[PDB]
């Protein structure tokens, strides 16, 4: 078990933002620094709780003897996902990143996948110094830069004052070059052959000063305090007396608003989805789209829409997503031609009827009709085409074929060796899945260069009142306050 | 260009023309099964005379097409099915006699009366006579039943049979067959591929070799039944001579299911009845159909249908629409399945739901096929399939499992066996007769032989292979074996002897691929994800191909198995050794029970 | 930026937590067939970067080994690890880490 106590860093967690010498410099530079006088929790363990890994979570250690090893950085920690872990011992670094399930610590379930590994010295620097306390301090920063993990260390030893007022510099070490995504962090205690500060690192301005010897002996914060702000401003560590002007002041935007016209084109896209009297597959139909409303509920929430797969363009990331004309056809088939419906493969009504081509962008939709598009003793209005001389074009009709002719002999009508390619479409209401009648639309998409003027909803959004806001009116980006008025606009 | 391509179109034509009319008329037979009304019928008949005359008018103009200029295996079974004429390839004269003689038959065998000594008694048909065969064991009343139906059927038959072998042999020619047995054993025709042709002559080699390995147990069984016989009958048995005709245990030598209470071992104790505990839980006809759906999702079948649950009649609506419920139920068409059942609360009806549950789990299977290859790949597949799906619902061990039989329960080898005996005696009293029956169609049907050296012959080799002793002997005039209602119509017993095996061969190596341990009977085929793909997999094909691969994929061999037989009767056969000691071994073609 | 993010999660549509592939519940990927059949713009170019960091950190790797002997006290130029440049190297007394 660990416990919950509550403690402030002070000054404490300063390390060499890069690897270039200065002396006697007062050099600013601003990256993830530990705040200064920033509550960090420390847990004293005699267990492994979890914690957030967000921007940069800083660790130090205090102990009496050897029981704290094994860093692990990874979202979830778990989950065969990569977790990585940075377990060490008195002989080398025994860097374990790689891609586990359980290792409670080398010592692992599964091995999984894997990826950098590197020993070369013991990454605690296990050295007992003379006091039996010298309590190994384990200062270091763990961030994540463009997915290049950095660590820095620094063992300054401290007796007995924790988290102590003492001013230390974290020398950088190696980085792992890893470029995975890390959300949680958990330390994973070792196994038997006042530990814990966690002070996670927002990003804010430094001011550092550097000894003659290079060494940064001290340094401020530039947001801790006014004074701090001032020292930070004036890029020294002395003030004299005297009023100074060291940044401005305004009221970050509570929230964001976007606003648009009423939205209101009115297209029949339900409309062109109740039409009773449908068309064959033989004369597919096509409707011309423009300043329309692309209210993609309709095709969502009605209709069971048996079918919904598209490989061109994401049906998620559609609303907002805007064209001009859309080809959408419609035409009703059976269970396994919805199926059978794609871009590039082999099927006969695909193949014969309407070919849907590779470079093929847009959605084909379907769902069931069984007692719309049917009625009990037959339902013969609906027709299909079935031969032709090879594989058909994409979006093409081919209405009116004649009669198909076959044995290289004449023929005059319906006969021997020369049928009528339009073959009876029998729907009934008692039709077991496969054989249902299916309607079906494929609708296209084109990216076109004209005016899209089909978008979607816009995202109207309420506007507050008397506060500071984003505000997007009718394509007027810009932050300010609003309120009531009383001009006389025209 | 090439005929391929012509047969195809055609082909496809054909398919979906004969689909819809299918449905039309599957939706007439449907609503045969249901309605009997006038009007019905009137619509029923007209329907399917519309589909002959399709049928028969797409053959004709498939009749163009030749035979050697087609490569593709699909197509080669495509054609073989669809060059079958029948009656169509003689003329309008003969056809118009055929169909004369049809109609002759079916009303004969339909208004067939025999009237016993006392004129006040009319025995109609099957029906009273079953129940008395059943209910009585009367050897005058049924002995003289018999062979009075024998003398008047026979004696009007003896000359029709004679036509119809002729005509038979007629038909033959015109499919450019040798004889009308080869000409059923066209359904077992391969050809045009290497190492896996097989002609009709092999069928023959393989009953052959099916005998000779069935002998010995069958004499074994046969000797066991008479003696049972003869423990109620010390006077009408010779023992070491073979059994009479009129002794095999029912009214036409067929099923040997009334030799029940002579017969089982220990009737003291009670058999396996769950009918009284599906009356105490109060179990439904509807439920009974979900856990048979639920069983068959437990080897991984698809689903049913919501349609199958939604049109199809499962319990009596009322009595005065009266419904047939003879055990069968064929698809509509276009994915369309319905059942018929007389349904009540008890074991058999549950064992006929299972049977016809398999029958329509293949009948869904082969769904994606076209018309002309839309059956099975015989004429027994699915009958065969059906009594496996009963068979693994009668183990004892899934009413463990589905909780209807109390946990409590003890196997004991005395029920073990007398389970193994009913549902052995049930099926195995069929299997004599029908290959005694369907060689000697073959036999008159190839030429061979002379027309005063049948009914003689007939009862000797009856006598000399199974023990079946004519009591009257009849002189050549008479058909004794041909009063029966499935050779009234000319259907072959093929299809019976096939379903017995294939079935057999079917749950054996189910049995053998479910990880069982023990004896093979008393075990189910259930909650087998492997075993259920393993059925799919051959399940899906169909008639496009073949048996033999689906039964290399399904075994492992190549040909017929004549294991099934030996092993599903282990215990049986392991406890008649030991009591075979004091038994007499062998049987006497020259004795007969009026030879005094 | 520099991001992998492996993982076959189902990506639902709308608000129903659907899992699998069809109705409003879709696979993260979808396909990416390559045959010689299609245009210029979809055949299967197989493309590879380059990623540098011109930085001041110890180079490792240098290209060209070319290495003259060091001079100090004298008016040079300098290359040391691309730090082109020209002055005076005198050696010094610092406290390099």
């Amino acid at each position: 078990t660990t416990t919950q106590s509550y403690t402030n860093s002070f000054t404490r967690g300063v390390y060499y933002p890069d690897k270039v010498f200065r002396s006697s410099v007062l050099h600013l530079t601003q990256d993830l620094f530990l705040p200064f006088f920033s509550n960090v929790t420390w847990f004293h363990a005699i267990d492994n709780p979890v914690l957030p890994f967000n921007d940069g979570v800083y660790f130090a250690s205090t102990e009496k003897s050897n029981i704290i090893r094994g860093w692990i950085f990874g979202t979830t920690l778990d989950s065969k996902t990569q977790s990585l872990l940075i377990v060490n011992n008195a002989t080398n670094v025994f860097i374990k990143v790689c891609e586990f399930q359980f290792c409670n610590d080398g010592v692992y379930s599964s091995a999984n996948n894997c990826t950098f590994e590197y020993v070369s010295q013991p990454f605690l620097m296990d050295l007992e110094g003379k006091q039996g306390n010298f309590k190994n301090l384990r200062e270091f920063v763990f961030k994540n830069i463009d997915g290049y993990f950095k660590i820095y260390s620094k063992h300054t030893p401290i007796i007995g004052r924790d988290f102590p007022q003492g001013f230390s510099a974290l020398e950088p070490l190696v980085d792992l070059p890893i470029g995975i995504n890390i959300t949680r962090f958990q330390t994973l205690l070792a196994l038997n052959r006042a530990d814990y500060y966690v002070g996670y690192l927002q990003p804010r301005t430094f001011l550092l000063k550097y000894n003659e010897n290079g060494t940064i002996t001290d340094a401020v914060d530039c947001a801790l305090d006014p004074l701090s702000e001032t020292k930070c401003t004036l890029k020294s560590f002395t003030v004299e007396k005297g009023i100074y002007q060291t940044s401005n002041f305004r009221v970050q935007p509570t929230e964001s608003i976007v606003r648009f016209p009423n939205v209101t084109n009115l297209c029949p896209f339900h409309e062109v989805f109740n039409a009773t009297r449908f068309a064959s597959v033989y004369a597919w139909n096509r409707t011309r789209i423009s300043n329309c409303v692309a209210d993609y509920s309709v095709l969502y929430n009605f209709a069971p829409f048996f079918a919904f797969k598209c490989y061109g363009v994401s049906p998620t990331k559609l609303n907002d997503l805007c064209f001009t004309n859309v080809y959408a056809d419609s035409f009703v088939i059976k269970g396994n031609e919805v199926s059978q419906i794609a871009p590039g493969q082999t099927g006969n009504i695909a193949d014969y009827n309407y070919k849907l081509p590779d470079d093929f962008t847009g959605c084909v939709i379907a769902w069931n009709s069984n007692k719309l598009d049917s009625k009990h003793s037959g339902n013969y209005d609906y027709w299909y085409r079935l031969f032709r001389k090879s594989k058909l074009k994409p979006f093409e009709r081919d209405i009116s074929t004649e009669i198909y002719q076959a044995g290289n002999k004449p023929c005059k009508g319906k006969g021997p060796n020369c049928y009528f390619p339009l073959q009876s479409y029998g729907f009934r209401p008692t039709y077991g899945v496969g054989h249902q009648p299916y309607r079906v639309v494929v609708l296209s998409f084109e990216l076109l260069h004209a005016p899209a003027t089909v978008c979607g909803p816009k995202k109207s959004t309420n506007l507050v009142k008397n506060k500071c806001v984003n505000f997007n009116f009718n394509g007027l980006t810009g932050t300010g306050v609003l309120t009531k008025s009383n001009k006389k606009f025209l | 260009s090439t005929t391929e391509e012509q047969a195809k179109t055609f082909l496809e034509k054909f398919n979906h023309e004969a689909e819809d009319l299918s449905y039309q008329s599957s939706l007439a037979s449907w609503n045969y099964n249901t309605n009997i009304t006038d009007e019905n019928v009137q619509k029923m008949n007209e329907a399917r005379a519309k589909w002959s005359a399709f049928y028969e008018e797409q053959s004709r103009m498939a009749k163009t097409y030749s035979l050697e200029e087609i490569q593709n295996l699909t197509l080669k079974r495509q054609l073989k099915a669809l060059q079958h004429s029948g009656t169509s390839a003689l003329s309008a004269e003969k056809s118009k006699r055929l169909n004369t003689i049809l109609n002759k038959m079916s009303t004969i065998y339909s208004t067939g009366k025999v009237l016993d000594p006392n004129t006040q008694e009319c025995l109609a048909l099957e029906p009273g006579l079953d129940d008395i065969m059943e209910n009585s064991r009367d050897y005058n009343r049924r002995l003289w039943a018999w062979e009075g139906w024998r003398a008047e059927v026979g004696k009007q038959l003896r000359p029709l049979y004679e036509e119809y072998v002729v005509l038979e042999n007629e038909m033959a020619r015109a499919n450019n067959y040798e004889d009308y047995g080869d000409y059923w054993r066209g359904d077992y025709e391969v050809t045009g591929a290497g190492d896996y042709d097989y002609s009709r002559d092999q069928l023959m080699k393989d009953v052959e070799r099916t005998f000779a390995e069935i002998k010995p147990l069958y004499e074994q069984l046969h000797a066991y039944v008479r003696a049972k016989l003869m423990h109620t009958y010390p006077s009408y048995i010779s023992p070491t001579g073979c059994l009479p005709a009129h002794l095999l245990g029912d009214m036409w030598g067929r099923f040997w299911t009334n030799l029940y209470s002579l017969t089982v071992p220990f009737e003291h104790k009670p058999s396996i009845d769950v009918t009284e505990k599906m009356e105490n839980q109060s179990w439904d006809a509807e439920r009974i159909f979900k856990e048979a759906e639920k069983f068959f999702v437990s080897i991984s079948l698809p689903y049913m249908t919501q349609g199958f649950w939604d049109n199809s009649m499962l319990t009596e609506p009322g009595d005065g629409r009266k419904v047939v419920c003879h055990p069968t139920a064929w698809d509509l068409g276009k994915g369309d399945f319905r059942i018929k059942m007389c349904t009540k609360v008890t074991m058999d009806d549950f064992l006929t739901a299972h049977h016809e549950m398999g029958h329509i789990q293949y009948d869904m299977a082969y769904a994606a096929q076209p018309y002309l290859l839309r059956n099975g790949a015989n004429e027994g597949f699915h009958e065969a399939v059906g009594e496996i799906m009963s068979l693994s619902a009668a183990t004892p061990h899934y009413l463990k499992a589905l909780g209807l039989l109390a946990p409590d329960f003890h196997e004991d080898n005395e029920t073990e066996i007398n389970f193994l005996l009913k549902q052995a005696l049930t099926i195995v009293g069929t299997l004599p007769f029908t290959y005694m029956l369907e060689k000697w169609r073959w036999m008159v049907f190839k030429g061979e032989i002379p027309k005063q050296q049948w009914m003689e012959k007939w009862w000797e080799m009856k006598r000399e292979i199974v023990g079946v002793v004519e009591p009257l002997p009849h002189d050549e005039t008479y058909c004794d074996p041909a009063c029966l209602f499935h050779v009234a119509e000319d259907y072959s017993f093929i299809r019976y002897y096939t379903r017995t095996i294939y079935q057999f061969q079917f749950h054996e190596a189910l049995c053998k691929t479910a990880k069982h341990e023990g004896a093979l009977f008393k075990c189910d085929i259930s909650n087998s994800t492997e075993a259920g793909q393993r059925l799919l997999q051959m399940l899906r094909l169909g008639k496009s191909e073949p048996w033999t691969l689906a039964l290399e994929n399904i075994v492992g061999i190549k040909t017929m198995d004549v294991k099934p037989l030996l092993n599903y009767f282990e215990p049986l056969f392991t406890w008649l050794k030991e009591q075979n000691r004091n038994s007499f071994v062998g049987w006497s073609t020259e004795w007969t029970p009026y030879s005094d």
